[PDB]
Parts: structure tokens; sequence; C-alpha cells
């Protein structure tokens, strides 16, 4: 459920780095790449947006 | 060493294999009879017999539980009560085995057929990992 | 007596003890409670 | 639920942080615990306290990664101390330090000034 | 010897492994206390994981 | 003489060069950067109501390692708490510990997404604030809305290290490098065919030698020169960790030294 914020590894914030994030890899023609554009040279914490599911849309839509 | 691992603390306080352990409690309301009633009362340590290391300081006055009241220990959340000078009620309610702990997510109050109530409580705690966990 | 929730509707049904399980402005038959007040204490780790 | 408390790691549990003790066995040398505060400041008064010809020996280890301290034996052998040859130690380093810690808050305000400014 | 780590599980000796033909893949293991003091005598001066 | 050579700087990393120093204290340097200075950081929410989807031990969590400013910090009374478990005061009290709040609601039916813009700290320019680390943005996201969702909460943070829980070291890594081609060969490289042709130059490697003889190897020469490269979370300016970084590093010595003259 939404992205981890301080990636596991390192502190690197990451709850910022995701509506922005999103916003290329299917908004901006550029690759997993593209991300590399957010601060991300160790391994490390950047598999972190990579390997992320959003399981919160799919969830947030049971309204009581 | 010999097939074991040693994991970084940093990482599992960020939230490395964080889980969560709902548990639910299933409890009905039988009724043989005659008409013999069994209300989901709230024991009353004034005609019980019986029931101790409660406490039921923690039951509202419907007899149930209100999420998501912190539940620790062998902590009581339903209440039982069966007909027989201060007589008489007996106590066949079901308490929280201790080696469980945590809040409560959420508790659900229906009708069975049957034919009286029906209540289901559910409680989560969550388990970081520790030394020992596979 | 106390207050409940329906699962769907989720309007207030303030119903009494010992009653029939339902709702009232609609249908289904279920529903969970309230959270209690409470401020809670919740260490951040 | 057998998870010590961590504030008991920052924290002497009415722990006297350091304790100096001679030892026998050996002769002229002593043995110092520290407690709630390791692996940092101990690994400097080695790769440091070494450094200083009156010493001959320089303990320094963790007993178990779960209790929060750790020894240091220091041989010398011999006119003094060795309560003299640490302090004579901690007390080039807090001054060895400061010569970092100056050129630090020297050289950022000067490669500060590079990268555009103003003022 | 017992004594007494906190976290819950037995933390017991590497070498002392091959006995007890058994990894770390998550096993469990019995412990049985002796209560009388002239048991507590069999199984330190006869049975000893030293003496073993 | 010198002691420090940096290179590039920027907003969340500092890159530079020790000099006249040993290895002891390179490490001990790494390490107290990494863990024992001071920052705020929120260890403690009361909920009332909350019927979102992030049940409230989730949201503690996660609330919590949500970055805060910090700044000056170790300087009382004020622009500075001291911890919260040796203080004057009983219990919890503002003088040693700084109130946020959180009361979101939904206005909308679409979707809505709650960052850490949305927190209210008091007024008392501490700080205080979290950060906003996005570009332009709000904030490190923090739990998403649909229709009547609704949470109150009421956070208080302290003061802590990593040692504490990793929730407060300020700082993200380290990445130092003494001696990139191989003087003291402090590293047996695995070949696998050929070694000084598997393993990689590093781009800190164009700032010495000893390639060429079959000297042979020296001996009488320790690791000096050190490559660190320091980088922040963003709780605290680039530096700062640095600088503070001693400041408790000295005093970790001295508290040494009092406790051998005085008796
Ligand atoms: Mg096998
Ligand atoms: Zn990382
Ligand atoms: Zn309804
Ligand atoms: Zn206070």
């Amino acid at each position: 459920m939404i992205i981890p914020i301080r990636c596991f590894s390192c502190g690197k914030v990451i709850g910022d780095k995701w509506d922005t994030y999103l916003t290329l890899l299917q908004e901006d023609n550029t690759e997993g790449e593209a991300l590399d554009k957010l601060g991300l040279q160790r391994y490390c914490c950047r598999r972190m947006i990579l390997t992320h599911v959003d399981l919160i849309e799919k969830l947030l839509c049971y309204n009581p | 060493q010999e097939d074991s691992i040693i994991m970084n603390q940093a990482s599992i306080d960020r939230g490395l294999f964080r889980s969560i352990f709902y548990r639910t409690y299933t409890d009905q309301e039988k009724k043989i009879g005659m008409t013999v009633m069994e209300e989901f009362e709230r024991p009353v340590r004034s005609t019980t017999l019986r029931m101790k290391h409660g406490t039921y300081d923690k039951l509202e006055d419907d007899g149930l539980i209100a999420p998501g009241t912190r539940v620790s220990g062998e902590d009581i959340i339903i209440g039982k009560t069966a007909p027989i000078q201060l007589h008489a009620k007996r106590d066949v309610s079901t308490p929280l085995r201790s080696t469980e702990s945590g809040i409560v997510d959420q508790v659900m109050v229906t009708t069975n057929q049957e034919g009286l109530k029906f209540v289901k409580v559910r409680m989560r705690s969550t388990r970081i990992p520790q030394i020992g966990d596979k | 007596t106390m207050i409940y929730l329906c699962a769907d509707c989720g309007a207030r049904n303030t119903i009494q003890a010992k009653e029939v399980i339902r709702c009232r402005e609609c249908g289904h038959r279920v529903m969970y409670k309230m959270r209690t007040k409470r401020m809670v204490q919740f260490e951040a780790r | 639920m057998n998870q010590p408390e961590r504030y008991e790691l920052i924290e002497l549990m009415g722990l006297p942080k350091v304790t100096y003790e001679l030892d026998s066995k050996s002769p002229n040398a002593a043995v110092v615990t520290l407690e709630k505060e390791d692996h940092t400041l101990a690994n400097m008064l080695a790769n440091q306290l070494l450094s200083d010809e009156r010493v001959l020996f320089a303990g320094y280890k963790v007993p178990h990664p779960l209790n929060h301290n750790f020894i240091l034996r220091v041989q010398t052998v011999e006119d003094c101390s060795p309560k003299q040859v640490i302090v004579d130690a901690a007390k080039s380093l807090i001054t060895h330090l400061e010569e970092i810690k100056v050129n630090f808050m020297r050289e950022w305000e000067l490669k500060m000034i590079s990268v555009e400014g103003v003022e | 010897r017992i004594r007494v780590m906190p976290y819950s599980t037995f933390r017991l000796n590497l070498s002392v492994t091959s006995p007890y033909n058994a990894d770390f893949d998550g096993d469990e293991m019995n412990m049985h206390v002796p209560q009388s003091e002239e048991t507590r005598a069999e199984i330190q001066e006869i049975t000893m994981v030293p003496k073993q | 003489e010198t002691h420090i050579t940096i290179r590039n700087i920027s907003k969340n990393s500092v890159d530079f060069v020790l000099t006249n120093t040993s290895l002891a204290v390179a490490n001990s340097l790494r390490r107290v950067v990494l863990a024992e200075i001071p920052t705020v950081a929120i260890d403690l929410v009361e909920i009332n109501v909350n019927t979102s989807v992030m049940p409230d031990e989730f949201l503690a969590h996660r609330l919590g390692m949500i970055p805060l400013d910090s700044s000056n910090i170790d300087e009382p009374p004020p622009v500075g708490l001291e911890y919260t478990r040796n203080c004057d005061c009983d219990q919890y009290c503002p003088k040693c510990s700084v109130e946020l709040f959180l009361n979101a609601k939904c206005t909308g039916e679409g979707t809505m997404e709650i960052y850490a813009r949305d927190l209210v700290v008091s007024s008392n320019s501490s700080l205080g604030h979290p950060i906003l680390a996005d570009p332009k943005s709000r904030g490190p996201l923090i739990c998403k809305l649909r229709k009547e969702q609704e949470i109150s909460l009421r956070c208080i943070a302290k003061k802590g290290i990593a040692k504490e829980h990793a929730k407060w070291s300020p700082t993200s890594a380290v990445a130092f490098e003494y001696d990139p081609w191989n003087k003291l060969q402090h590293t047996d490289y695995w070949f696998e065919n050929d070694a000084d042709a598997e393993w990689p130059k590093s781009k800190n490697a164009d700032w010495e030698e000893p390639p060429r003889e079959g000297e042979p190897f020296n001996f009488q020469e320790e690791p000096r020169r050190f490559y660190m490269d320091v980088e922040s979370v963003g709780s605290i300016p680039p530096n700062e960790i640095m600088v503070q970084g001693l400041r408790i590093l000295q005093e970790k010595l001295a508290v040494l030294v009092r406790d051998l003259d005085e008796e």
C-alpha cells in the first residue's frame, strides 16, 4: 500500500519521489532509466519505487 | 551460520518485512429450552459464577468491546449468561489467548437463524521481524 | 443501549437491545460498531 | 516480546560509565570498561593510542554485541601510568579533531562562493 | 548451563550442532529443568556437553 | 596543511576528501554521522477517528519516518530542545517536545491524496516544520482517501539518535574509498582471468598512483587520504550533520578525560 517512504537500506526519502515518478514511465516517453533523473545513483533504494505495487487505488474502492 | 541469516535493524525499523496478524473470534447464541435466553449482557460480579482475571472493564454497555481499544493479556471481549439468591447467571463468554495482543480492528453484530444474535470480533496485531523469525 | 452502523449505507441505526438486526431507510442485515473516542497511545515504530 | 528496551541502549542503568581497574598480571597495566558507548570511541584510542612510544599494549573489544559496552587494556611499563597514557591520547585527539572541524568551517564557505551568490 | 539472554529463542553453540543433527531451519528444541538437588547432580557430573 | 579538500556540493549531499588523519578517525567519523546526531522526529500519535485504510499501527510507523527541520537543535532553550527524557518538566511538555496536528477530511468524490503539507506545527518557529524534498510539491506522501474518511491525529516529536531507531539519523549514507588503486593491498581482488583488468577503476581513482613497479610495494605506509561523500535526508541541511558530527564526538572523548582526572 503506497510507496514505503524512506528506502529500506539508506534514508533517502521516497514518499515525495513517486507522485512525480509515475508521471514519466507513463507520461514522458523516458525509460525505467528516467528515475536516474531523481537522484537515484545507489542500488539501492531506487529499487524501491521500481519494485513497488500500487495496492491502494485497487483497495480504496470498497467504500463503507 | 549453518542455514541462518542476520538482518539489518535499520531496515526492519523502516519496514522490512513488517506484517499484520488479524485474528477473529466467532460467537453465536445457542438456545435450547423450553425458552432459555442467553444475551450478550455484561457479566455482573453480583451473581455471576464464575470468572476472574478479567477485566471486563473493557466491555461497553453492550457487553461487547469498541474498536480500537488496546487489548492485551487474557482480557475479555464478549460476555455471556445462562440461567439455572443471588441466582442465577453463568458465564460462557470467551476470553483472549494471552499469547496474542494488540488492538481491535472491528466487530460485526448480525442475526442468525437460528433466531438470536450473532457477533464477530476481529483484532489486529502488527508483527515486526525479531530474532528467530523464518 | 448503543449505536450501530450498516455494511452499505452506514447511517446511524441507533437500535435497541434485543430486537431485530437490520436497518431503517434501506435494507441488508449486518452492521459494525463506531470507533471509540478515544485518543489512543500509539508508538511510531 | 523479549526485545530488550532500546532506550536501555543509550542510558546507563546506574552503571558507572567508566571503570578503571588494574589486572595482575599484567604488571603496570589496567583495563577500562566504558559502558553504553562503544564501537567508535574505542577504535580511535587504538589506531592512535598505539602511536605513543610510551605504549606496549592496546586492548579494545566488545564482549558481546548484545551488551552495549567494551573493555580496553593498556600495559606500560615503565614509569606511568597508564591512566595517563590514554588521557594524553584522548587529549591529543580532541585537539586533532578541531584541526579538521576548523578546516571544514573554513573551506566550506570558500567553495560556496564559486557557485554564484550573491551579496 | 543456562543464563540467560533476551529475544525469544534458544541461543546454542555451533560446534554442538552436529550431535543434534539439525540446522537452524527454524527448528525447535525442548528444555527440561531439573528440580531436586540430587538430579541436578547427575546431569552435571555424568551428562555434560563437555563430558559428552 | 591541510585536512579537507571538497569537490562538488549540492542541497542534499557533500562530497569532499580527508587528508592528514588516520583510518580509525575516518571510520569513527563515518559511524558518528550515521548514528548519534540529535534530530527531531515524531514518536507518539494519538488517534481519535480513523476510518481510512491505513491502520493506526501502520500510520504511526509511517508518520514517524517523515523528516522534520532541526537546524540548530543543540542550543536551548529555544531554537533547540533537549532530550525529552532528561527534561526539567514532567511527562510531556512543549518545552521539550514539538506538537503536530493532522485533521484531514474529504470534500470530494474522486480521490484524495494527503501529503506532508497538511500537517500543522504550532507557530513556535522551532522548528518544527517538516520538509518538502519534492520540487515545488508539498512533501512526502502519507495516505489516500475516498468518500467520508476523515482522520484526526495528534503528533508530538521528541529528540533521538539513529541508535534508538533508524527513524532519526538525518543521514542517508556515506561513500568512502581510501586507496583506490592498491597501494597497501588491503584487499585481494578475485581474478578471474586477469587482475587489473576485471575490476573497474573508480572515478576517485584518478587522484593517485602507484602503478609501475615493482618498487616493490611499501609497508611503512599507513592509509591516509579518504574519499568520503556524506548525503543527508533533507531533514537538516547538508552539514550541519558533519559539523555537528565532531561537536558531539569531541564531547564524547571529553566525558572520558573528566572521569579520570577528577579522582
Ligand atoms: Mg536439510
Ligand atoms: Zn536506499
Ligand atoms: Zn443500512
Ligand atoms: Zn518537557
